[PDB]
């Protein structure tokens, strides 16, 4: 009798999941992005190393990160808005033998 | 027992192959008198060759060790090792080890003492009148 | 070893102890040409040779 | 009585070994690779830092490792067909004592 | 009652050691290498990052490196033939008070 | 009641303690060393970082490192005579507390 993804289920919150299929580009070599599907979904995210304070002589501007461990499937390359903010998956380590995975966040807004 | 078992147990028992002499003359000398008449003859034969067996098992080998040079006159058991860094655990015998004897002899070390009693608790009831 | 010093010299990237505490060792840099062109091209034949 | 290997029994899944033997080169001096030998086998994997993203000026694409403890021998350039994709293995650690090995696996298709 | 080095007798293998004695220079300045010595001796071989693969231009070729915790004594540069290869010793660890050493192990044949 | 140090005991060797004064220059700008005296001790030597090789263009060479944690005064820049060959003394950690040193000794002989 397995359940271990039960654990992700203690801590958890309401953030959506922002699925992306790629475009094509235009005959002038310009990118077009699109093709986003939303989806409210619970995680368990955690702060591991944020809100880094940089002072560059442009201004200030902070160093977000995050992790998540989620029990959908979520690709390399998505978006996962949590707290009014966009955040960009870095690297996801799935571990199909069981459901969830374990995601690295990076805040998208400069 | 008419004939003392000689240089049989090389055949019954093939890990014995070093040595001879401290076999038939050292070692079965000290057995053949434990076997007595009184048993069965499909006994008398095997339980001394198993007997034999297990006083020599008892030392390192048939004379006192095998072909290395590392006896240990206490039979100290080796409860773990690891070889990534060499390193060993032995264990404690001093009177008696673990569920085992202080005051009598301990044939259930090896399997060979094993058989030995199998065969002696069957053949020899313990019954007196003196 | 040497003629002119009285030491011992050795070929550059060996695989020997080291020989002595006084000693020498030689390698090659490079080489190459140093004219752009020629100076004269020497033909000889063969000895017993056939060409069919 | 022993069983090590008995413990990668517990999880498993059929990927396809690709045994490889070398080739030789044209006269013109180009290398020709062939002699693959195709196996179902069973192993142990496991996303030991798997799908990190780079987004490169020439575009996105993922890079991808894993492990394997397979019970099957396998050299140190093979391949192994997982998931519907190729991995070539990095190094492997075989314990000859045991039946098992240790591979490391990257993702081919660029 | 001391006995360390059996735990090395529970993994063990028949490997030839190869013991060296140096040589000399010829007096154009060239070297010669002889006084080989073998022997069948008994190791306990563990693969402590063997079998690394590198893919360079000139092709491919492999990096192999082993340990020994062997009870004979080995010195700094001999050779042990295992596997079929012959492997030069990096460095040893010798521990007198014992009768072992720990030696780290590289294939030769390029 | 107290004793350390004791553990030294267990396992120990005689090697030759060298202790050392210095001198001074020659009106011509040399160096001149001496003042060297001997005493047999007992130190507890382990091989943490023994014999790596080298094979530098000039030829083959080893490189021979050690610790001590012997009993006695050692300072800094002394030699101990060890297994025939002598080591000089690259740092001490004194522990007055107690009686122990410990000591790095590396080979002196090229």
């Amino acid at each position: 009798m397995i359940d271990v993804a039960i654990a992700i289920d203690a801590e958890s919150v309401e953030v959506t999941w922002r699925n992306r299929s790629g475009g094509s580009y235009d005959s002038r070599g310009n990118a077009t992005g699109a093709s986003w599907a939303d989806t409210q979904i619970r995680a368990a995210i955690q702060p591991v190393s944020g809100r880094e304070l940089q002072d560059l002589p442009e201004g200030v501007r902070s160093k977000v990160t995050l992790v998540a461990w989620t029990r959908s499937e979520v690709a390399e390359n998505d978006q996962i808005i949590y707290l009014g903010d966009a955040y960009r998956v870095y690297a996801a380590r799935p571990r199909p033998m069981d459901g969830f995975t374990r995601i690295a966040l990076g805040k998208v807004s400069p | 027992n008419p004939i003392p078992a000689a240089s049989d147990l090389k055949t019954r028992y093939p890990e014995f192959t070093g040595v001879s002499d401290a076999v038939v003359n050292a070692i079965i000398a000290e057995v053949n008198g434990m076997v007595d008449d009184g048993w069965e003859v499909s006994d008398q034969k095997p339980a001394v060759l198993a007997l034999a067996a297990h006083m020599l098992s008892r030392e390192g080998y048939p004379g006192r060790a095998t072909n290395p040079n590392s006896f240990d006159p206490t039979n100290r058991p080796i409860l773990s090792r690891k070889v990534g860094d060499v390193s060993t655990t032995f264990g404690r015998t001093d009177g008696g080890a673990a569920e085992g004897g202080a005051n009598s002899y301990n044939y259930s070390s090896t399997v060979y003492g094993q058989t030995f009693l199998r065969l002696l608790r069957l053949n020899a009831p313990a019954v007196g009148l003196v | 070893m040497r003629r002119i010093t009285g030491i011992t010299v050795i070929k550059d990237h060996q695989s020997e102890d080291r020989p002595a505490l006084p000693y020498g060792v030689v390698e090659l840099a490079n080489f190459r040409d140093l004219h752009q062109q020629v100076r004269t091209i020497h033909y000889e034949d063969i000895e017993d040779s056939d060409n069919g």
